[PDB]
C-alpha cells in the first residue's frame, strides 16, 4: 500500500524543504506537503501489482522450432540451446536486473500443420510428441530415432496432440548463488576468446520429435517454448534497454537517439 | 566548526580531504566488509592483506575540455598494476573487495561545467561492429582512462562509444540508477562513492572479471571567459576495501 | 458432482513425475526382505571409495594393464616432473573413467574435495622425496618444480608408510563446477615432481612404478541428472 | 495440513501443496517488502529536508 | 543545517525560498488575522475564499537602471486583475486583508547598489499642478508600476513624482518610519514584508481606497564595470492574507 | 496513453529575474532536470512496452 | 539534439527583457517524447494505469 | 478453511475459494439487502397516510 | 598556500620511506605515506612524516 496525504497549511521559515543539492545522489524525499498547502486525503491505493515477482511472473515464449513427420537419413527431429535472449520482450524485462534468482514454470504449445501433396486414402491417426531436456555434457540425438530417446535418466515429456499443453517446473539451477544477467569478463583467463554473458550460459539443449509418423502424407509441427519466473529475487536495477537488440550472444547495438524530437524546447504538441 | 563539505578519510598511509562536497554515497547503502563463512566456498585460509593492500591509490590524470564526452575505467582490472594490490590480484586465483572511489576535479568561481560520476557494476558493453567482439584493449587499459565519443565508433573491434548510450545500449541519462554522485563545479569538488562486493558469487577472479565500471561524463560542457585558466584536469583516486584472496600459486594470467 | 477445472500438464507423461498408479497385482504378498551385507543408500558411499586412476594412459597403455604404472626412476637432473593432469574429474581421459568419474557422468553439476593416494611399490632397498602439488587455475599450468611449489602442496618422503595422501582441496569462485569441461568452471592443474632423486643400492631396480587412487571427500555432493555419454546401442540386443 | 490467507480485495482462500519440491508451488504474490532506501538517500550523512545541503 | 538568509514561505499554491535575506519585517509587529465579532459592523457573512485568494501573485517586472529615480505601486487596488482576488474584489462592497510582500532582485558579486523598500499606508500624493487633483491614471496603474522622477513633473493633472519627497510633501530619507527593508546588492538578494490590514475602519472598498503604497527607490545607484551583465530586473510578488469580503451584488465599479 | 478525458496538465519555466553575470563570466548556462515519483506513487494493469520491437529470432 | 547529449540541456542566459519562457512539456509522462523514456517513463510503459505526484529537480 | 451457507429452498453447502484474487470467486446472490425509500418518500417531509399531503 | 583567494588545485604530499630509490612520478611517490591536501578556505595542510626506522635513534 501507498502513503496518504497530509493535511498542510500556511509556513514562514528558514527551513529548505524546496531547495537541496542533487550532487548529493541522494533522492529527495519531498512530498507535496512542502512547497504548497494540501488537504488531507486517506490513501487506500495499493503498489501490489508492480511487485518485482508479478512484474516477470507471467509465461512469455523465447523460441520454436519445427520438424517433419517423415524424412529418410532420420534428420526429422529439432533442437533448441536453452536461452533467454532470442526473443525482445522477456529479455529487456529480465535485463532490468542484472542479477535475479527464480524458479521456473515450463509451458509447452505444440501444434501441427499438413502440406500439400498427391497422396489418397489419408486417414490419420493422434500424434504423439516428445520433448527431451538433455543436460549440458549428456549424449545428444542424431536421427529421429538414435538410442538416446530412452531418457532412462534425462527426463522429457511425451503428448498426445488435443490435450492441454504441456507444463512442467524448474529450480533454481544456477552455479552461483544467482543467475547473472550481464557478465563483463571473458571465459578465459587470459582474456582471449569469448566476452559477454555468452561465456556463464551453458544450460543444456532441449529435443523434440515425432514419436509415430501418422500418415505417409507430409506433416510440420511446431513446438513454442514459455517460460514464467517464480518465487523470484532481483538485485541492481539498470536503464532499460534503450537501442533494439541486434544479436542473441552479445549486447551489441547500432546507436540510438534518447528520445524523439519536438519542435522547440517550449512545444507542448508532444512529437 | 564544520561544513558538510569538509571531510577527512584515512586508509592505511593514505589521507583524503574534501574542503567541498555533498555528502558520500554508499554503495546500494551496503558498506563494505570481509566474506562470512556462511557465504563461503572456498575451503583454504584466505589471505587478508590489510594496510599494505586497503590503502589509496591516484591513478592517471586526464584533462577535461569543451569537448570531452566522457571516461570510463573498468576496475578490478586498473589497479592491476598498483602495488601489493596488483600483487596478491597476481598471485591468486580468488579475491573479492569493496572500494572508496574518490573522483577530484576543480576549477574556480567563474568556470562552469557538471559531471557525473557513477559506478556500474557489470558494465558490459558493445561492439563498434555488430559481427564482432570487442578487443581487451578496447575495453581497458589499466590506469589509463578509456574514452566516450561525440558520435558512432568505428569499425573492426572497437567499443560502441558513442555517449549517449554509454556504449551499453541504453540511455544514458538513467545511469543514475547505479550508485553515483555529481561534480558541480560551482559547488563541487570531488565526488566520494563507497562501492562494496557486488557479485552473483561470494568470491572471483580478477584478470577475466570487472565486476563494475567506474564513468566520469559531462553532461554540462566545461566553460569559462578568455583569461581564465584553460587546463582543468581530473584525477581518480580508489582505494580496495576488505580485500580477501584464495587459492594461493604461481603468478601471472594464463 | 464436484465442480473441476484441469489445468495444464493434464495426460501428459512426464518422465520424472511421481504420482500414485493402481496396482496391477492387489493383495500381492511380497517376499520377506532378508539382510543382505553391504547396502549402499546413496551414490556417493561409492564415490568415497578409491579406484586407480589411469594416470600412464600414454602410447597404447590404455589397452594395457600399464595404464596405471607411473613410471619413476633414478635421475642425473633435479625437478625433473612425474606426471600433470587436470582438475577435471568429469572429462578428463585421465579420471573421468574412475569410479569417481563414472558417476560424475551420470550427473552435471559437482562440488567438493578429492583425495589422491600415492602408493609406491619399489623394492623395499629404494629411498626418494617427491612433491605433489595442485595448482588453482588463473596462471598458466606450473612448468618447473618451482611455480608448482608456490601452489597447494605435500612433500611426500617414502619411508616405511608407502601411501601418501595428498588433498585437493575445493577453490571455486562458484559452488558447483559443470562435469563437462567448460573453462568458465577450469579447476587447475595437478602435478608431481622429483624432490630428491630416487636413491638405490647396487643390485636393487633403479625404475619402480607408483600407483594413484582418486576419491571423494566428506564435503563432496552432485547434482543434475543425466545419461552417460560412455554407454550407446545401436539396436534392441539379444 | 492445509492453510489459509486473505485474498486480494478492495475473505480468504484455502490451499494445500500437493508436491514435494517447493519449486512446484505457486508465485508468492501476496509479499509486500520495500525498501527504497538503498536507491534514494544512499548517503552515509541523513539529511533533513527543512535544512540545506551545504552548510 | 541553516543560514538566516535561507528562507521558504508557502501560501496556497504558491511556494518563495530566499538565498539571501535579513529577517522578515512584521508590519507594525502586528501580524495579520480576520477581523472580530468585537470590532465588526457589517452584519452579514462574510466569505473567506483562503487558498483560492490567499496566495503569491507575482507583478510585472521592472529594470532597474542606473538612472531609475524609483517605483511605486499603489495596493488595494494592483491586485485589481490578479485572479480570484480581483474577482472577490469586483464583486464586493467590502473588503479587508493583509499582505506578504517579497521584492526580488539579484546582482552579481561585482554589481553595487541599494534599493529601500516600504509599505507606506494612506500615501496621499499631490498633484504637480498646485490648482487641479491628480487623475487616477497617474496615481496607480495597476500592476503596473509607477516611476518617480529625478527632478519636478510638470503640469496638468500629473503627481509631482520628483523623489525627494516622494510626491507626498516630506522627506524622501525619512520613509523609514513605515514597515521596510533595505536590499543591498552587496548583502542582499530579496526584501520581505508582513502588512497586516492598517485603517481606521474594521473594512473598506477596494477600488476607492488605497490603503497603502509599496514604494522601491534606490539611494545608492547601481553601477558595475564594463562587460558586467546590464540588464538588472526587479520583481515584485504579493500575497493577500486573511481576506475577507462583505456586501455581495453584481460587480463592477460605479 | 494520451487520453484526453485523462489530461494532465501543463508545466511552465520562467525567468523571474534574468540571469545576472559580472564581467569575465559566461552569460549562458545550463539547467538540468530529474523526474521521480513521490510515495504516493502507483501503477496498474500490466502490458508490453511499445518500446521494444523485433522481426526474428535472434543470433 | 535527440542524437546528442545536449537533449538534457536546458539553455539559460542573460535576456534583455523580463518574463521570457525557459521551456514547457505536458504533464503526460507516459507518452511524452520528453518524459516517457526516463526511469520513470520506462517503468510506465509497462503499464496502463497510474496516479501520484511527481518531482522534478532542477540543478 | 471452508465455510457453510443455507441453500435456495422453499440444508447448507459447504464452500472453499481455491483463487487469490477476490474477483475469481463465485457471484453473492444469498445477498438481500433492499430500501425503497431512496426511490419513494424521498421527501424530507415524512408523509402519515391516514392525513392529507396538505393541510 | 598564498595565492589569491580566487586560486584553486590539489596537491599531493608524500614522505616515501628509504629503501628503494627516491620518488620521481606521482605515482610510486604515492605508494607511499600520504595526504592529499585540497586548497580550501583551510590554507594550512599538516602533513606528518612518522617515525619509521629499523632503530630507535638515528644519527644526527
Ligand atoms: C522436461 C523438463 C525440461 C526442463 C528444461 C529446463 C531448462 C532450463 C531453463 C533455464 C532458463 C534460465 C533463464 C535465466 C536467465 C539466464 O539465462 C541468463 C539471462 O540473461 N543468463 C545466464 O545464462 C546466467 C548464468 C547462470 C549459469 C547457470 C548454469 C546452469
Amino acid at each position: 500500500r501507498v502513503a496518504d496525504t497530509v493535511g498542510s497549511g500556511p509556513v514562514n521559515s528558514e527551513s529548505i524543504p524546496a531547495l537541496t543539492a542533487a550532487e548529493t545522489g541522494h533522492t529527495s524525499q519531498v512530498v507535496p506537503s512542502d512547497t504548497m498547502q494540501t488537504r488531507h486525503v486517506k490513501n487506500y491505493h495499493s503498489r501490489s501489482e508492480s511487485t518485482v515477482e508479478n512484474f516477470l511472473c507471467r509465461s512469455a515464449c523465447v523460441f520454436y522450432t519445427t520438424y517433419k513427420n517423415h524424412d529418410s537419413d532420420g534428420d526429422n527431429f529439432a533442437y533448441w540451446v536453452i536461452n533467454a535472449r532470442q526473443v525482445a520482450q522477456l529479455r529487456r524485462k529480465l535485463e532490468m536486473f542484472t542479477y535475479a534468482r527464480f524458479d521456473l514454470e515450463l509451458t509447452f504449445v505444440i501444434t501441427s500443420t499438413q502440406e500439400q501433396s498427391t497422396t489418397q486414402g489419408q486417414d490419420t491417426p493422434v500424434l504423439t510428441h516428445q520433448i527431451m531436456y538433455v543436460p549440458p555434457g549428456g549424449p545428444v540425438p542424431t536421427k529421429v530415432n538414435s538410442y538416446s530417446w530412452q531418457t532412462s535418466t534425462n527426463p522429457s515429456v511425451f503428448w498426445t496432440e488435443g490435450n492441454a499443453p504441456p507444463r512442467m517446473s524448474i529450480p533454481f539451477i544456477g552455479i552461483g548463488n544467482a543467475y547473472s544477467m550481464f557478465y563483463d569478463g571473458w571465459a578465459r583467463f587470459d582474456k582471449q576468446g569469448t566476452y559477454g554473458i555468452s561465456t556463464l550460459n551453458s544450460m543444456g539443449t532441449l529435443y523434440m520429435r515425432h514419436v509415430n509418423g501418422g500418415g505417409p502424407g507430409p506433416i510440420v509441427s511446431t513446438v513454442r517454448i514459455y517460460f514464467k519466473p517464480k518465487h523470484v529475487k532481483t538485485w541492481v536495477p539498470r536503464p532499460p534497454r534503450l537501442c533494439q537488440y541486434k544479436k542473441a550472444g552479445n549486447v551489441n547495438f547500432i546507436p540510438t537517439s534518447v528520445t524523439e524530437g519536438r519542435t522547440d524546447i517550449t512545444t507542448m504538441k508532444t512529437t | 566548526g564544520y561544513s558538510d563539505r569538509v571531510r577527512s578519510i584515512t586508509l592505511g598511509n593514505s589521507t583524503i580531504t574534501t574542503q567541498e562536497c555533498a555528502n558520500v554515497v554508499v554503495g546500494y547503502g551496503v558498506w563494505p566488509a570481509y566474506l562470512k563463512d556462511e557465504e563461503a566456498t572456498a575451503e583454504d585460509q584466505p589471505t587478508q592483506p590489510d594496510v599494505a593492500t586497503c590503502r589509496f591509490y591516484t591513478l592517471e590524470s586526464v584533462m577535461w575540455q569543451q569537448g570531452s564526452p566522457g571516461w570510463w575505467w573498468k576496475f578490478p582490472d586498473a589497479l592491476s598494476n598498483m602495488g601489493l594490490f596488483g600483487q596478491n590480484m597476481q598471485y591468486h586465483y580468488l579475491g573479492r573487495a569493496g572500494y572508496t572511489i574518490h573522483v577530484q576535479c576543480n576549477a574556480s568561481k567563474f568556470h562552469q561545467g557538471c559531471l557525473l560520476v557513477v559506478c556500474v557494476p557489470e558494465a558490459e558493453m558493445g561492439c563498434a561492429t555488430l559481427a564482432n567482439k570487442p578487443d581487451p584493449k578496447s575495453l581497458s587499459k589499466g590506469e589509463i582512462a578509456s574514452t566516450f565519443e561525440s558520435q558512432n565508433s568505428t569499425g573492426e573491434t572497437a567499443v560502441q562509444a558513442n555517449v549517449i548510450n554509454a556504449g551499453m545500449g541504453v540511455g544514458v541519462g538513467n545511469l543514475t540508477i547505479f550508485p553515483h554522485q555529481w561534480i558541480n563545479l560551482r559547488t563541487n569538488n570531488s565526488a566520494t562513492i563507497v562501492m562494496p562486493y557486488i557479485n552473483s558469487v561470494p568470491m572471483d577472479n580478477m584478470f577475466r572479471h570487472n565486476n563494475f565500471t567506474l564513468m566520469v561524463i559531462p553532461f554540462a560542457p566545461l566553460s569559462y571567459s578568455a583569461g581564465a585558466t584553460t587546463y582543468v584536469p581530473i584525477t581518480v583516486t580508489v582505494a580496495p576495501m576488505c580485500a580477501e584472496y584464495n587459492g594461493l600459486r604461481l603468478a601471472g594470467k594464463q | 458432482g464436484l465442480p473441476t477445472l484441469a489445468t495444464p500438464g493434464s495426460n501428459q507423461f512426464l518422465t520424472s513425475d511421481d504420482f500414485q498408479s493402481p496396482s496391477a497385482m492387489p493383495q500381492f504378498d511380497v517376499t520377506p526382505e532378508m539382510d543382505i551385507p553391504g547396502q549402499v543408500n546413496n551414490l556417493m558411499e561409492i564415490a568415497e571409495v578409491d579406484s586407480v586412476v589411469p594416470v600412464n594412459n600414454t602410447e597404447g597403455k590404455e589397452m594395457s594393464i600399464e595404464a596405471y604404472q607411473i613410471p619413476v626412476q633414478s635421475n642425473p637432473t633435479n625437478g625433473s616432473q612425474v606426471f600433470g593432469f587436470p582438475l577435471t574429474p568429469g572429462a578428463s581421459s585421465v579420471l573421468n573413467r574412475t569410479l569417481l568419474g563414472e558417476i560424475l557422468n551420470y550427473y552435471a553439476h559437482w562440488s567438493g574435495s578429492i583425495k589422491l593416494t600415492f602408493m609406491f611399490c619399489g623394492s623395499a632397498m629404494a629411498t626418494g622425496k617427491f612433491l605433489l602439488a595442485y595448482s588453482p587455475p588463473g596462471a598458466g599450468a606450473p612448468t618447473t618444480r618451482k611455480e608448482a611449489m608456490l601452489g597447494t602442496h605435500v612433500i611426500w618422503d617414502v619411508g616405511l608408510q608407502s601411501s601418501c595422501v595428498l588433498c585437493i582441496p575445493w577453490i571455486s569462485q562458484t559452488h558447483y563446477r559443470y562435469v563437462v569441461m567448460d573453462e568458465y568452471t577450469a579447476g587447475g592443474y595437478i602435478t608431481c615432481w622429483y624432490q630428491t632423486n630416487i636413491v638405490v643400492p647396487a643390485d636393487a631396480q633403479s625404475d619402480c612404478k607408483i600407483l594413484c587412487f582418486v576419491s571423494a571427500c566428506n564435503d563432496f555432493s552432485v547434482r543434475m541428472l543425466k545419461d552417460t555419454p560412455f554407454i550407446k546401442q545401436d539396436n534392441f540386443f539379444q | 495440513g492445509a492453510q489459509v490467507s486473505t485474498q486480494k480485495t478492495g475473505i480468504h482462500y484455502t490451499n494445500i501443496n500437493y508436491y514435494k519440491d517447493a519449486a512446484s508451488n505457486s508465485a508468492n504474490r501476496q509479499d509486500f517488502t520495500q525498501d527504497p532506501g538503498k536507491f534514494t538517500e544512499p548517503v552515509k550523512d541523513i539529511m533533513v529536508k527543512s535544512m540545506p545541503a551545504l552548510n
